[PDB]
């Protein structure tokens, strides 16, 4: 699995530090195209980033800083787009990557593929081990169309430097050794061309080409500078409909693709959302809505009518920059079903802000979200009344699709609770994203949930550490109820399987359904206790009724 | 090719009145019909697409019906903001076509021009050829003819008229029909003048300037 | 917030060429087709093509077909519209609009580029004082102003005494001369019980000119 989503954290510092390199580990092992921003921060002097050694491009921008790792293993990153840049400017920065006062810190920025910056500079600032980055010719690296190809370079050091391999032509070098020469793309091309594997014109790299080459071809690209359509790169994605040019009626193109990333696809990834204008996205755009299509998929169909009102969250419409939920706005979730956007309870939540009067959420007022079926963004909890023992008010939340992840990374975080069990009895999936929960002191039933199942792709896992120790829980006698298949539970009861091994009356596993000796004589319809008719006589040790409507009582 | 046909052309009314405009499709387009404002200087804004519904945030007083053929625009009640251009479009079938479209303009009561008149400056009369002017000003409605007359005859075919867009306070227009005429046919008549006729004036007046002593 | 904004607008003769830029943001630009929309001087919209970001492919108005291409760079949210073969009919405000369901129906709207297909070569506004007559009162009230003749192209903008006086300002629309130049005069109306006391000053701009000619409007010798 080649793609990936990058994190959104910047250089605030991880919420939980024993498990944030396990974060990283399941986010990049074994990926190479990095969608979003390759943010490496706060890593230890022995951490082990071997996992990193399959990238090639990072979508973003790419942050080092903080670390005390002497090398960041990045040999194989060619290309940086700058989609997004770090403090609105950088594609690349590496910052204070030295021991908080043998000694630790980064000392080779051994970035011996990197080729091609497209948008945005470089920011070196802070790395008091650090060599050769005053070396890199850095106008080769740059685009012939980066708008923002700037450099802020640092070279204050507490070592001495040795020189480049002799192999090395120039000054030019990105580590000490011979494979970590420099080697230059842009200025040393023959005529106009843009990329380059040498100095003939017959070296010249073709226009759509992005990093550099093997050949003239298009087919020949080190990078795509624009999409790649099955392994030719091209300026567009072929049309998902042929046109008549005089009528301009349309009938569809089976070579037809839609834009996902930098490349051209048959159908939109998992999570994302087709568009009936070539794309893939996470919102559909205005006038357009959400459709549950003909397979199970997610779609973005047009709206005839006015599309139909939606419940949104955090982060969406009129509460896009909006913090948590408060007394202020809690009731405007009343009744939802499904949320666009994400929920976050914070400390701030429970006790008010006085300064711009809003009162205390009260917990009773937690009973709206007993009808959400549904969260699009994430769920972020780092409070919740104490008087609440679980998160039983999401009672009937299905999934967290985690189109929006927290800090980029998380689509479900429970820290600092001191519930005593999830009781999230409904939650089937979550879409994208990591689990991450930590320091619930009292926090049973975590063992006991199949996490496993939740998760919809190989770079996902529940990350916790400070809850309470399954065996200190066991020992307090506390057990899935007898009635739950393969020992999985939410909770305490026979409510809070993930399967029920016998047969559900309400949300209820029982033993036995009411079809011979009941007091409401029930029938069996797929694993599902049904009550008949309120006026169906009751038999005597026999079946009272085949179906729920009069006509299948037997007197 | 679809025409979209606006009625009326123009049409004035006052603040808190109802104000309703057609639009007639020369072919069946359904529901798909929009509708825009536009205002001098500005672009166009969205107000109603497919034919009736309201686009995010345009106020609850304008509304738009039918289906079909024949489509119509009403603003329950007028308010200032709303004096301006409408028009509709079908995008129902390609290609896609615009109404021709309707300007709203405030209505008031009926005035009357005080009418003026300007020599060419002493900097301009070496050039080779003279401008004479006719101003119209603070007047309506719109409707008002004029016609030059130099001396004993009248003249056609050598003035433009030029027209303020309805005045933001008191409501009204201004004219200017600018006479233009070569020097070697200014050095060869004494007096011109021009004159104006109003539904407000009484009399198609004229007013004076010599050539003489100026 | 939406926004759009068309620039490359100018002054070509016929038959040359031109590139209109429109560029876009407060929204996923990728999720949307664009539009161009023309207005020519005094009429109506006339739609002219959809450009759409992921296919790079238009859908064009046939009375355009070979003239007018269109071009997307997602890479800086930007459309581009180049006419070749230029003509008269072609002079109007070229607006870009969004496309909105992918229906042709259009929210948000740029300002509009203009873009003016004219032989006439650039030539500056020469203005002329209009001075008030001696029988210009209606009972108390005067007019005076500035004339500015046979300039190129739109438009001028002309104030007054700098920037404090707007209050009776009718700068009057122009009207294009069989010349092929421009025409207008501004005038505005003042108290005549002060003629002789405040000097009026008009502050005249033509940008392809790059020309300030400012003239005093003092009484006439009659
Ligand atoms: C463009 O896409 C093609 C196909 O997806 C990529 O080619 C693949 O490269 C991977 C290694 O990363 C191999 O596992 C496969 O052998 C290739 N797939 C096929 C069948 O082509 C290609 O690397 C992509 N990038 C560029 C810029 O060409
Ligand atoms: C790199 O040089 C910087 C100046 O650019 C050093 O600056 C100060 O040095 C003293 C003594 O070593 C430190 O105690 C101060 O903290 C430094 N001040 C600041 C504001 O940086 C710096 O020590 C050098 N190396 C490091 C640690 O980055
Ligand atoms: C519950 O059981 C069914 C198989 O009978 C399966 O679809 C599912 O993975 C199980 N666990 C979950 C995720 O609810």
């Amino acid at each position: 699995t080649q793609v990936c989503t990058g994190t959104d954290m910047k250089l605030r510092l991880p919420a939980s530090p024993e498990t944030h390199l396990d974060m990283l580990r399941h986010l990049y092992q074994g990926c190479q195209v990095v969608q979003g921003n390759l943010e490496l921060t706060y890593l230890p002097t022995n951490a082990s980033l071997s996992f990193l050694q399959d990238i090639q491009e990072v979508q973003g921008y790419v942050l080092i800083a903080h670390n005390q790792v002497r090398q960041v293993p990045l040999q194989r990153l060619r290309i940086v787009r700058g989609t997004q840049l770090f403090e609105d400017n950088y594609a690349l920065a590496v910052l204070d990557n030295g021991d908080p006062l043998s000694p630790g810190g980064l000392r080779e920025l051994q970035l011996r593929s990197l080729t091609e910056i497209l948008k945005g500079g470089v920011l070196i600032q802070r790395n008091p081990q650090l060599c050769y980055q005053d070396t890199i010719l850095w106008k080769d690296i740059f685009h012939k169309n980066n708008q923002l190809a700037l450099t802020l370079i640092d070279t204050n050091r507490s070592r001495a430097c040795h020189p480049c391999s002799p192999m090395c032509k120039g000054s030019r070098c990105w580590g000490e050794s011979s494979e970590d020469c420099q080697s230059l793309t842009r200025t040393v091309c023959a005529g106009g061309c843009a990329r380059c594997k040498g100095p003939l014109p017959t070296d010249c790299c073709h226009e759509q080409c992005a990093a550099g080459c093997t050949g003239p071809k298009h087919s020949d690209c080190l990078a795509c500078l624009h999409f790649n359509h099955s392994g030719i790169c091209e300026l567009h994605c072929p049309a998902l409909v042929t046109y008549n040019t005089d009528t301009f009626e349309s009938m569809p193109n089976p070579e037809g693709r839609y834009t996902f990333g930098a490349s051209c696809v048959t159908a939109c990834p998992y999570n994302y959302l087709s568009t009936d204008v070539g794309s893939c996205t996470l919102v559909c755009p205005l006038h357009n809505q959400e459709v549950t299509a003909e397979d199970g998929t997610q779609r973005c169909e047009k709206c005839s009518k006015p599309c139909a009102r939606v419940c949104y969250g955090l982060g969406m419409e009129h509460l896009r920059e909006v913090r948590a939920v408060t007394s202020a706005n809690i009731q405007e979730f009343a009744g939802c079903k499904k949320i666009f956007g994400s929920l976050a309870f914070l400390p701030e939540s429970f006790d008010g802000d006085p300064a711009s009067n809003t009162a205390p959420l009260q917990p009773e007022q937690l009973q709206v979200f007993e009808t959400l079926e549904e969260i699009t963004g994430y769920l972020y909890i780092s409070a919740w009344p104490d008087s609440l023992p679980d998160l039983s008010v999401f009672q009937n939340l299905q999934v967290i699709r985690g189109r929006i992840l927290h800090n980029g990374a998380y689509s479900l975080t429970l820290q600092g609770l001191g519930i005593s069990w999830l009781g999230l009895r409904s939650l089937r999936e979550l879409g994208s994203g990591l689990a991450l929960i930590h320091h619930n002191t009292h926090l049973c039933f975590v063992h006991t949930v199949p996490w496993d199942q939740l998760f919809r792709n190989p770079h996902q896992a529940l990350l916790h550490t400070a809850n309470r120790p399954e065996d200190e829980c066991v020992g307090e006698g506390l057990a899935c109820h007898q009635l739950c298949a393969r020992g999985h539970c939410w909770g305490p009861g026979p409510t809070q399987c993930v399967n029920c091994s016998q047969f559900l009356r309400g949300q209820e596993c029982v033993e036995e359904c009411r079809v011979l000796q009941g007091l409401p004589r029930e029938y069996v319809n797929a694993r599902h206790c049904l009550p008949c008719h309120p006026e169906c006589q009751p038999q005597n040790g026999s079946v009272t009724c085949f179906g729920p409507e009069a006509d299948q009582c037997v007197a | 090719d679809i025409q979209m046909t606006q009625s009326p052309s123009s049409l004035s009314a006052s603040v808190g009145d109802r104000v309703t405009i057609t639009c007639k499709a020369s072919q069946d387009v359904s529901i798909g019909v929009a509708w825009y404002q536009q205002k001098p200087g500005k672009a166009p804004k969205l107000l109603i697409y497919s034919a009736s519904y309201r686009y995010t945030g345009v106020p609850s007083r304008f509304s738009g019906s039918g289906s079909g053929t024949d489509f119509t625009l009403t603003i329950s009640s007028l308010q200032p903001e709303d004096f301006a251009t409408y028009y509709c479009q079908q995008y129902y079938i390609y290609p896609y076509t615009f109404g021709q479209g309707t300007k709203v303009e405030i209505k008031r009561t009926v005035a009357a021009p005080s009418v003026f008149i300007f020599p060419p400056s002493d900097e301009q009369l070496k050039s080779g050829t003279a401008s004479v002017v006719c101003l119209l000003n603070n007047f309506y409605p719109r409707e008002a003819k004029v016609q030059w007359k130099v001396d004993n005859a009248l003249q056609s075919g050598n003035s433009q008229e030029s027209v303020t867009e309805q005045d933001s306070k008191d409501s009204t227009y201004s004219l200017s029909s600018t006479l233009t005429l070569s020097k070697a046919d200014y050095e060869k008549h004494k007096v011109y003048a021009c004159e104006v006729t109003h539904q407000g004036l009484s009399s198609p007046v004229t007013k004076s300037f010599n050539r003489g002593e100026c | 917030e939406v926004q759009l904004v068309e620039s490359g607008g100018g002054l070509v003769q016929p038959g040359g060429s031109l590139r209109l830029s429109c560029a876009a943001s407060g929204f996923t630009f990728t999720d949307y087709t664009m539009d161009w929309v023309r207005q020519a001087p005094g009429k109506g919209l006339e739609w002219v093509a959809d450009v759409n970001p992921n296919s790079g492919g238009s859908i064009y108005n046939q009375r355009f077909k070979g003239r007018f291409t269109l071009s997307v760079d997602r890479s800086k949210n930007t459309l581009y519209l180049q006419m070749n073969s230029l003509r008269a009919e072609d002079t109007a405000v070229y607006y870009c609009a969004r496309n909105l369901g992918p229906s042709f129906y259009f929210d948000y709207w740029g300002q509009g580029t203009l873009v003016t297909v004219s032989s006439a070569s650039t030539k500056g506004p020469s203005v002329f004082p209009l001075a008030p007559s001696s029988k210009s009162t209606s009972g108390g009230t005067a007019a005076l102003g500035c004339l500015v003749k046979d300039y190129f192209p739109e438009p001028v903008t002309v104030s007054w005494n700098s920037g404090a006086l707007t209050s009776g300002v009718h700068t009057f629309p122009a009207v294009l001369q069989s010349s092929g130049l421009y025409s207008l005069s501004s005038v505005v109306t003042v108290p005549s019980s002060s003629l002789g006391t405040q000097t009026y000053i008009c502050n005249v701009n033509h940008k392809p000119s790059n020309t300030k000619v400012d003239k005093k409007v003092e009484p006439k010798s009659c």
